[PDB]
């Protein structure tokens, strides 16, 4: 069950990819650590949230 | 990959295409870039927004409570040879105003006990090592009356017992709430009013809250009979909310807390004076 | 298909017949019919005794009138059958016996009479007694044999520590045993309702923590009969209708021959 | 040696865990299971019985047998509610104490379908119509047939089949309700009322009791294990 | 194993 | 999966088919759903039984037991420098009440021990810190009639030594029954009376008894010598049934325990007074 | 002698099927832990436990 | 029994680790979501909001609705500056409680493009052309139009477009600026002009507000989390 | 080196074979664990040491 | 598997094999089961010698 | 570091349990077994063997 | 291993 | 690995 993914190396010594392994050992995914690789989403819902969406060249008011 | 995008080389311009115009009644926000006004060059963009996730700007535990707890002799007056917290995170500021940013939540939550103690008195010889017990008593179950009543027994209530000096004590909570997320705002009642009502106190509710005891509590208190000394311990509650989602932007809360609803009250003046042709 | 019905039945087991015309379908206590102890979960080696017809057949237990002030009724089994023909001579000359049941209850009245009676077969049925002494109930006075015990209202606490009765004091809506007799419907049961049914016929395996056990030294059901709704008729206050209970023993069989077991019943 | 280091939660003790132990009778001989009959899985077949409700706690009819018993007549005020009680499964003090009311108070929380089912204990010779109701919560609790009426209901029929069923409608807001007391998990009304009457011949007795039973519906379920208020013990 |  | 049956959806009806009636006193419940009275829309059901299982319904350990042993100068009168336990479900009322919801079981046990300790007295200097010895004696064995006699060699009893501070200790039992599961209700006698007997006390027994000593004891001392100063200490005992099968259901206890037996004696009232037409 | 189970994930991070891992250390099985994974039955053999068992829409008594 | 070896770090807590820990309620029945509007996925879609900026924090307009107020007039000062702002976005008081400004005060690193909107609130029959300007750090503050003009700008002419918008690009010399004052990662300077001048006929308003927003461009972004000023408590 | 075996499961959970785990961490075999898996022998040498071995139905003596 | 030998279905004897008579003078423990000299039923023995291991 | 976290039961001692432990005296060189006459596998064989009761234990 |  |  062992999990193995890569590190987003940031300082790298005078030595590629690196990785770290991770295990579960609890039944209850609520016992589990946090993951923290998190997708992330366009802001157009909020910056956006037009009926008619138009594009940024061309006049806001027609 | 995560990387912000790149710069592209952007030059001079004389057209009919005019980004820099707009008109913000639509309720939109300009979708503009460096490129859309100015000359720019191209810039291979290596920064990311990482750290700002909503896993990564909750991923800290923060302190929401601090119980005090008594162990010495049992005398006839109120004393504290045991406490019990209303679980919440309102009773501090600072992780309630990260949560409150957002509408609705839903995670699970790690708990984290620092516990710490002291002599009470200058003297009457000493004590040996105390352990705590942290019983969970969710709402309907028998609260305790006495510090070693038979509520203790703990046979369906969760408990932790704690030995002083050990690592701070850990545990954690799945997603507990009646409905689908947790709501940070709740802008109603428990209860109406009815025009058939007897007295007009049977229909009456405190505005913004939803059940009476919300998640229930935690009864703490220390398992070791009364050394002849006095020692005195407080229990820090150090709360994370993990693997969490949120719903509902909301403007964070600029004038002091009055309690557990939106209330204000005074310090009402946020901002400094500040010339308006002044840099 | 014919003319066939849930409330018309006919048992038969040995030389004996019983026949219904009102009754009310009729259950097998967890599901499970009774059988006999198979191999593979056997326990004395020696070779068992089966009497089969001579044990296995129905025998009647002397009849019990309810009336307006019943408060209710219980047996024990093998307890009950103790004195029973050659099913209690076997329980008596063996070490060990088991048995599984088909209890049949018997009341009927009129269209024009009116009460219910709750019919309940317990596992282990353990009841409460006289006393500020705990378990203290006497052998001899926890088994009335085929007599049977009854109800109470309340609890009257056997006062007389000096000279002790170490009898039980069932209290009715308690089930005799300290909890609410609502409950008890989660036991096999049936119920007798005089506007529909005469009678109730419960089946009841061999239960046990244990495959074989000794008959004498251990009841294994309780027969609880208690008044749910009490007795009524036309406008007259004392009506009396008679309760009869018939059981037969099933699947009988017995290990541990010797000479026979005689208790003191005094 | 393997390098480690210890995070926080070391050494504690949590009663709600799960973990291997030392056996401290090793090799042990153990008796193997037989087919006892009755085995049970889990704690909501229980809730799933048919157990008979208290619904007469009257000062003299309560802890008594008469608590059972709700008496129906040929005399009764036809206006008048039979019986009124509330949908709390675990705390109205009629249903707390059921075989269902006591499995939900050692939960927090519950969800599902309950059924009541009312027996007839009268004589044969007797008839009559009841028209029984569940209210959803929000409203004036209903004290007339006509405000009864309009909620769910079900009009049972006396007859050679003794008994009738109301299922009460998993209706609510929240997705779980609490088993405690609660205005805003609350789960609306019950309540009882002549459509006709009872009616006897001469010769018949003109009064008779209602014996009512109270199970859940196969889509219920508990959650949030917690210590029953049903049991205690003194110092 | 599970090598993302 | 394990998710609850999904409601159909249903529609009108007029019919002879007749779900609503039934005859309870068939001994049975009626099966209805929501759809066989009422008009039903289709949900897809997602609640789920997993936390009401047996094992679900046990797994959390509970306090059965608080044995108090002293560690003090072994003076010549009664003392408590070692103390026994008869292991049993039954000194205390929350899992014993739990565990007979049910007349058979059968399960693994898991003993968990919190031991504490205090001073007693104002002042004779301090103490080092004890080791104490939970020694199980098993129905035949020698028992200890003193503190540091030769039975607690424990050659073939099981013991723990547990250090004070550390970890609570924890060993785990396998079902260890004479019969194919354990009877939490006896309907019987250890002896029955013959009419032969000698004196009729010969064959007298108590009512629900079962085996005399049922599943031996627990022994426990302060291995330590004493210290000049008097030391008080508590052993908590927590109980845990693991593995677990249950038979027979049983209606929950109503009224107060009185004893080992199924014997009442007051607060034989628990119901509550309410109106026949209340709310 | 790892066994590798899954998870029943309630509330999900903004990352599927999760794992746990389980390893025996002891040889008597009294000195395991509980597996949770349990199955359910049949509520009848106390619900209905009727020698003629009858459909809910056809008379209970007939 | 595993030989291991206790490193350092053994037995602490850091309130800013990621480690499993026993559950405390095991097997409970969790209620599943539902796809309510309005999910959020990073701190950073906040900052690309449009907020309205607190542009007069004047004595007696502050900490009132007259602080989101800029007045325009046709009869103002043409030599001098309609406002001038320093680039701090979450220090200087004007920006450090926009919903940019916010976010950031809970980061110690910003970096990245910001952009100002502008929005004529007078009437239709108003005409104007304004200069809004930045100027990158390291020289005099712009006082004039005149040396306003020589740094990046923007031309706004008031017309049916209610609203300009002006990009202030990511400038600097570190490649990650901080969130609190310091001359050594400072941003610049924000100044605004009359290119031409507010021009109306008759029977129409000489004066009127101009209300300003700003909002960070998709190449911002934020680093080390901390705790922020902007909030407190009492003993 | 990891050695798999089979535990006797005696009370059983509702949920087969499970299987527990064993490593020697150590060099020496005494400081090795029990096995605890053992072979059983005939009483015959104790109970029948006999030169002329006899069937019990036929006389001991002849 | 290390479970006890199981007890087999006996019946009747009217024979001259005589299991029950010995002589313990040869220094030999007699190998009697149930079965030699009392009527026994079939049972599937699981009781085992684990714990009496040395 | 592999990140561990210490369980209940820790530094207890159970007189009944079974765990390797280090080595007193490494790399002995140890005296090797001889086919010794009357070996025993089993407590029950002995119990097996018939031994003389003491039938008549009067006074 | 025994994934299940 | 070594099964038995
Ligand atoms: C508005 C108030 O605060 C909240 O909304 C809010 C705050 C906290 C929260 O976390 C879940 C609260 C219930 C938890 C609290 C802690 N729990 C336990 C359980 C056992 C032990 C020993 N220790 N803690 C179990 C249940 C969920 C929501
Ligand atoms: C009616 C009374 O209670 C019970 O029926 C009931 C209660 C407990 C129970 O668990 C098993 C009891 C025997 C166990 C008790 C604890 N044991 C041990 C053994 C060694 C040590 C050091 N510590 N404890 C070994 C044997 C089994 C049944
Ligand atoms: C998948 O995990 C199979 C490989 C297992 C490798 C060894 C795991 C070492 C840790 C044991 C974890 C037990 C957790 C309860
Ligand atoms: C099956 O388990 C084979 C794989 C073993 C993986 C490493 C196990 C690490 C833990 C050692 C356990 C020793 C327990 C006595
Ligand atoms: C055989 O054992 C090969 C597999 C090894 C699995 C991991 C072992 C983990 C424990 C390390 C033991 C070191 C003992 C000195």
């Amino acid at each position: 069950g062992a999990q193995v993914s890569s590190q987003k190396v940031g300082a790298h010594e005078n030595s590629s990819t690196i990785n770290y392994t991770t295990i579960n050992y609890y039944k209850d995914s609520a016992s589990n650590a946090a993951s923290k690789q998190d997708y992330s989403q366009d802001p157009s819902k909020f910056t956006e949230p037009l009926k008619d969406v138009l594009i940024k060249t061309a006049p806001a008011l027609n | 990959q995560d990387s912000l995008p790149d710069t592209k080389a952007s030059g001079p311009a004389h057209s009919k295409e005019v980004p820099a115009l707009t008109a913000v009644e639509t309720g939109a926000t300009n979708p503009l870039a460096p490129s859309d006004t100015v000359q720019t060059r191209h810039v291979v963009q290596r920064r990311s927004r990482s750290e700002s996730t909503i896993e990564s700007f909750f991923a800290r535990g923060a302190c929401v409570a601090i119980i005090e707890v008594d162990n010495e002799q049992p005398t006839t007056r109120a004393q504290k040879l045991f406490a019990m917290w209303r679980i919440t995170y309102k009773d501090t500021v600072q992780l309630r105003r990260k949560l409150e940013f957002f509408t609705y939540s839903r995670f699970d939550m790690e708990f984290t006990f620092v516990v710490t103690a002291n002599f009470t008195n200058a003297n009457n010889g000493h004590a040996l090592n105390q352990v705590y017990q942290i019983m969970y008593i969710p709402p309907g179950a028998p609260t305790p009356k006495s510090w070693d009543d038979y509520t203790w027994q703990t046979s369906s209530n969760p408990s932790i017992f704690y030995t002083y000096g050990a690592a701070p004590a850990r545990i954690s909570v799945p997603y507990v709430g009646l409905a689908n997320a947790y709501s940070h705002f709740y802008d109603g009642f428990a209860k109406v009013p009815l025009k058939t009502d007897a007295n007009d106190q049977i229909g009456d509710s405190l505005y913004s809250a939803m059940t009476v005891d919300d998640f229930g509590v935690l009864a703490v208190r220390v398992v070791n009979d009364h050394n002849p000394t006095k020692v005195t311990s407080k229990v820090r509650i150090y709360m994370k909310p993990k693997h969490v989602r949120v719903w509902c932007p909301r403007p964070p809360r600029a004038v002091p807390y009055y309690g557990p609803g939106v209330d204000y009250r005074n310090n009402l003046d946020p901002l400094s004076e500040k010339g308006l042709t002044t840099y | 298909a014919c003319g066939y019905s849930d409330r018309v039945l006919q048992l038969t087991l040995g030389n004996s017949t019983i026949t219904t015309q009102e009754a009310a379908n009729s259950v097998v206590a967890y599901g499970r019919w009774p059988e006999f102890i198979r191999d593979d979960e056997a326990n004395p080696v020696d070779q068992p005794t089966e009497p089969d017809v001579a044990t296995c057949r129905f025998y009647t237990l002397d009849t019990v009138m309810w009336g307006k002030e019943s408060k209710g009724w219980w047996w024990k089994l093998p307890d009950a059958l103790r004195d029973m023909g050659l099913f209690g001579q076997n329980m008596y000359y063996h070490y060990l016996g088991r048995s599984g049941y088909t209890v049949h209850v018997q009341c009927n009245a009129s269209k024009f009479h009116q009460g219910a009676l709750g019919v309940f077969a317990i596992p282990e049925y353990c009841l409460a007694g006289d006393s500020d002494k705990q378990r203290y109930t006497s052998y001899a006075n926890a088994n009335p044999g085929e007599r049977g015990g009854k109800f109470y209202s309340q609890f009257n606490k056997d006062n007389a520590v000096t000279s002790p009765k170490r009898e039980f004091c069932p209290v009715d809506y308690l089930l005799g045993c300290g909890v609410l007799l609502g409950n008890a419907f989660v036991y096999p049961h049936q119920i007798i309702n005089l506007r529909t049914n005469n009678s109730a016929t419960i089946v009841l395996p061999y239960v046990n923590a244990l495959a074989i056990d000794s008959m004498v030294k251990h009841n294994n059901w309780g027969i609880a009969i208690l008044p749910l709704s009490p007795l009524d008729f036309a406008q007259d206050s004392s009506v009396e209708i008679p309760i009869t209970v018939t059981i037969a023993p099933m699947c009988s069989e017995f290990n541990g021959l010797r000479n026979v077991t005689a208790p003191k019943f005094q | 040696g393997l390098p480690v280091l210890n995070t926080p939660g070391s050494n504690q003790y949590l009663t709600s865990d799960n973990h291997q132990s030392p056996c401290a009778i090793p090799e042990f001989d153990v008796t193997p299971p037989i087919d006892i009959p009755g085995e049970v899985k889990n704690m909501m077949e229980l809730a799933e019985i048919d157990t008979m409700i208290p619904l007469n706690l009257e000062s003299t009819k309560r802890n008594t047998m008469d608590m059972y018993r709700v008496t129906l007549s040929d005399s009764a005020d036809l206006s008048q509610p039979i019986l009124c009680l509330s949908l709390s499964p675990a705390f109205d003090p009629r249903l707390s104490h059921t075989m269902l009311g006591e499995v939900l108070n050692y939960y927090t929380h519950w969800a599902g379908s309950l059924k009541f089912t009312f027996l007839f204990c009268g004589s044969m010779m007797a008839t009559g119509k009841i028209l029984v109701a569940y209210a959803p919560p929000g409203a004036q609790p209903p004290t007339s047939r006509k405000e009864a009426m309009l909620g769910t209901h079900v009009i049972w029929d006396l007859g050679l089949q003794s008994s009738c069923t109301m299922v009460v409608p998993w209706i609510s807001n929240v997705t779980y309700r609490q088993t405690t007391q609660d205005s805003f998990t609350e789960g609306g009304y019950i309540s009882m009322f002549y459509q006709t009457r009872i009616v006897v011949p001469l010769s018949t007795p003109k009064s008779m009791s209602m014996l009512g039973f109270v199970s859940a519906c196969n889509d219920f379920s508990v959650r949030l294990l917690r210590d029953t208020t049903h049991i205690s013990q003194s110092a | 194993i599970s090598e993302v």
